């Protein structure tokens, strides 16, 4: 959700997203998320699943 | 067009001949091979399997 004036200002100035981080950091973060999901899944399957 | 127009080629042939006979007679003294070691490692980032 955005309001009209903010979107209009963004469009008029022709702004674009910009970043200086590298690719590997983001994929490392995604891998970390997947790892923390898989750890919980393994714990549940080895302890609670019944 | 006379014998004076054959001086540059004469110098070329003389230079080649001198270079050859300066090496036919030069002594053959072999050196001793040294500085041989395993120093060609390769770096890079690991894989680091997630799970």
């Amino acid at each position: 959700a955005v309001e009209l004036e903010q979107l209009a200002a963004y469009g008029l100035t022709g702004a674009y997203p910009r970043t200086n981080h590298s690719v590997d950091t983001i994929v490392k973060t995604v891998n970390n998320i997947s790892a923390t999901y898989s750890t919980i899944a393994q714990m549940l399957s080895t302890i609670d699943l019944d | 067009m006379a014998s004076t127009t054959r001086l540059v080629n004469d110098r070329k042939q003389l230079e080649q001949q001198v270079k050859d006979d300066a090496r036919i007679l030069a002594d053959a003294r072999g050196l001793n091979i040294t500085t041989v070691a395993n120093d060609s490692a390769t770096g890079g980032q690991a894989i680091r399997n997630v799970g």
